[PDB]
């Protein structure tokens, strides 16, 4: 920061302090930049990420839930009663030339049941059962084909195209971006004069820790949130709900920094070296890196829950009683009959 | 400036610099693939709705029991089963039924819930994320590699430093790769091309790069790319070089414009990068029905439960 | 401007044919169906022979031909998950139609301008770009 | 009884005595659920485009 006591361009905060020398080094996620090395030691860089945006994770589409029924708002009960129709005209094709039994059993020739009844004497009404049974097939084959048809092949695409979106090169009042305050990020947009394109905004919507960043976009108020990704996709992979773009913006190393004229870096670095060869890294790792605690982007989307189905087996349950109350009329039929 | 690994055995040398490109070393290896998924497809399928099924497999049999008060239970069963299922065999035939009636209240639900159910085993076969790669080189490919039946024999550079990096890390990989090291990488490629070769061990880098260069890109890398050994391409330079603290000023000048990504642009383009999809499986021969052959036989064995049982009941 | 280039040649039709997959588990699936055929006829022998085959057939083939239930009910039992083992046969037979008609084809097009096979070309690669043109 | 063996029958249909043609339903093997099956997978081709 510069000053505007004297023009005195200060590093601000922890940097400054290790620059007045009230530590000798730092280990953090130590971003690289070329104004940090006219003052500081550096070694090698321990870490290899990339800058990455952490936004929400879309909502699933459908499950087992109020769910998609059959289609049949429309033509349900209308070819009901078609098949009440086809069943009276055969049976006036056997009336000049077996009535209730021949309802049920139209019913069966469309359900694919074998009911009671054969073909009719007239073979023009066994003519007429075949194209209905092809009817019926084309019925059912329409009906694997809509299902066909909402699993799947669709998905709403609202993702990001990259660094070059417009979204972000000409922002509107629909997209928030963070880009927390004192890092190193916000240097490399001031540096990039095609980033004018509103710098701005990232400045009046600039937040200070970056869990209130995480926060906000749980609390859909930060469209994007760029960091680098060795903290992104681990904490993404951990905690759910939240995906990464994927596409490394910036390539980028972690470090540590020391101050000036101390002969201990030509040791340091090789046993950064030295942990690298033992895998010792890969310890780090094994013992806090690997347990990813969320799901994968494979959303594959062929998963299914099977609990809403009961509302079918409730329309059985009623059925069951309904039949109940039909052997109960029966019985007063054979009372009357 | 070549492409140095960065490493202990050259820094007590000569003195490197800040590493421009993060690389590190990795397998390729050439795959063939197809849907590999055996019989636990069916785990969207839960089987929680299953005996959901089979206690509708009794209640309706209770009224049926007031059908029999106007040819027993246990003979129905299997027709409620075939009902389940697509029957075919002939069945029962009821004098009074209105349980005709509740077959019309089944509303066949073979045509409901089969249907949905090859339909979801359709979406499967749209989205199965299949892998054949062996992460985890701790695996016994590359540990017991005689305990196959394959003789697993890899190659590598010999003039390399990066099977001295192995001699220096695993045990006696190297010697493993004394049977034969391959000087030439399109050698190599078109080695493990005629299946010569099992798996070519090298930097990842260049590997990538030649993926991507590749027109039938089935010759790709462990998992994603991810690296086991990471190091950084370096400059050799003279040491005690003043200069060289301002090249490296200037490199972090370099990453501060991001000209880099159009120097990469330059080669890095006409790759099909484009990896997690799924390939047709022709006659594809998968042998899970096996695991429901297990179920098969395990019902001969509990048949056979059933046998003796009943013949200890006969002498009851 | 523009490139043309030859349209790639169709994958599948009616054409030499993708077939049912069953070079294996053809044959030795019906041998198991007379496996299945006669250790129920055991199971009816201390406790039909010729015709138990050919119904075991049809259960195969989801037909109804002659014969029923066995008088033990655990040969019932062994026939029901015998139709399950058809019915996920036939699931199976459904789900591999789906795997070879859609989803794939090869990816042999151009990126654009920017392609490296035009911008590195190689021998395997050949432009025209006419006389006397303004390109 | 044919058209239905083409189809997915359900009525009940003849019982020859003396068949062979018994064995020629397995030479029809069966064309409904070649066929069916085919045409439906077709008709999630269409649906699919």
């Amino acid at each position: 920061e510069r000053v505007q006591n004297s023009n005195k361009k200060e590093w601000n905060g922890m940097m400054g302090e290790l620059l007045s020398g009230q530590a000798d080094m730092i280990v953090a996620p130590l971003t690289i930049n070329n104004e940090r090395a006219q003052y500081i030691e550096f070694s090698k860089p321990f870490k290899y990420q990339g800058l990455t945006i952490l936004v929400k994770k879309e909502i699933p589409r459908s499950t087992l839930d109020s769910f998609m029924q059959p289609f049949q708002s429309t033509l349900w009960l209308l070819v009901g009663l078609s098949v009440h129709v086809v069943a009276v005209m055969l049976y006036l094709l056997d009336r000049f030339s077996t009535l209730s039994s021949a309802m049920w059993f139209s019913w069966g020739v469309l359900l694919n049941s074998g009911i009671g009844e054969g073909a009719p004497r007239s073979f023009s009404a066994r003519i007429l059962g075949m194209v209905w049974a092809g009817f019926a097939m084309i019925i059912v084959a329409s009906y694997t084909a809509n299902l066909a048809a909402f699993l799947v092949l669709d998905r709403p695409e609202e993702r990001i195209t990259g660094i070059n979106d417009p979204r972000l090169r000409n922002p509107s009042d629909k997209f928030i971006y963070a880009t927390v305050k004192q890092s190193s990020v916000d240097i490399y947009f001031r540096r990039q004069v095609e980033l004018s394109t509103m710098y701005r905004h990232m400045e009046k919507h600039n937040y200070e820790s970056a869990a209130e960043a995480i926060q906000a976009v749980r609390d859909n108020k930060l469209h994007a949130f760029i960091w680098d990704s060795a903290v992104l996709e681990f904490e993404a992979s951990q905690k759910c709900d939240l995906v990464t773009t994927g596409e490394l913006f910036f390539r980028s190393g972690f470090g540590i920094g020391m101050r000036k004229d101390s002969p201990w870096k030509q040791q340091v670095s090789l046993s950064i070296l030295k942990s690298h060869e033992n895998g010792f890294m890969e310890d780090l790792d094994k013992t806090w890196v690997r347990y990813q605690e969320c799901d994968s982007r494979s959303n594959a989307p062929a998963t299914l829950t099977c609990e809403n189905m009961a509302g079918v087996f409730m329309l059985v349950a009623g059925g069951i009683v309904a039949g109940i109350f039909l052997i109960f009329i029966e019985i007063a039929y054979k009372s009357r009959a | 400036v070549g492409s140095l690994t960065i490493n202990e055995e050259r820094s007590e040398v000569v003195d490197f610099s800040v590493p421009f490109i993060e690389t590190g070393i990795s397998v390729m290896v050439s795959r063939s693939n197809g849907t590999v998924s055996p019989s636990a497809f069916l785990e969207p399928f839960s089987a929680c709705v299953w005996v959901m099924m089979f206690v509708m497999l009794l209640i309706v049999s209770a009224v049926a029991v007031f059908v029999f008060e106007y040819v027993t239970i246990g003979k129905a069963i299997w027709l409620l089963w075939g009902l389940v299922f697509n029957n075919s065999v002939p069945v029962q035939n009821p004098k009074g039924t209105t349980s005709k009636i509740m077959v019309s209240v089944w509303a066949f639900f073979a045509v409901i819930f089969l249907a949905s159910y090859t339909a979801n085993l359709a979406a499967f076969m749209i989205q199965e994320e299949y892998v054949d790669q062996v992460s985890g080189l701790s695996d016994k490919k590359f540990q017991r590699p005689n305990d196959f039946s394959p003789p697993f024999r890899f190659g590598t550079v010999p003039n390399g430093s990066t099977e001295r990096n192995i001699r220096n890390n695993y045990a006696e990989m190297h010697a493993y790769m004394g049977k034969f090291n391959q000087r030439g990488v399109d050698d190599a490629l078109l080695s493990l091309k005629t299946g010569k070769l099992d798996a070519f061990i090298y930097d990842a880098a260049v590997l990538n790069y030649m993926a991507g260069r590749d027109e039938g890109c089935k010759l790709v890398t462990i998992g994603s790319g991810k690296v086991f050994a990471s190091t950084g391409y370096g400059i050799a330079i003279q040491k005690d070089s003043g200069w060289k603290r301002q090249v490296d000023l200037a490199i972090l000048q370099l990453f501060g414009d991001g000209e880099m990504e159009e120097l990469e642009a330059l080669w890095l383009t006409g790759i099909c990068h484009n990896e997690k999809n799924e390939v047709m499986s022709s006659q594809l021969d998968i042998d899970n029905m096996a695991g429901v052959f297990y179920m098969l036989g395990a019902a001969m064995a509990l048949s056979l439960i059933t046998f003796i049982s009943e013949h200890l009941f006969y002498w009851q």
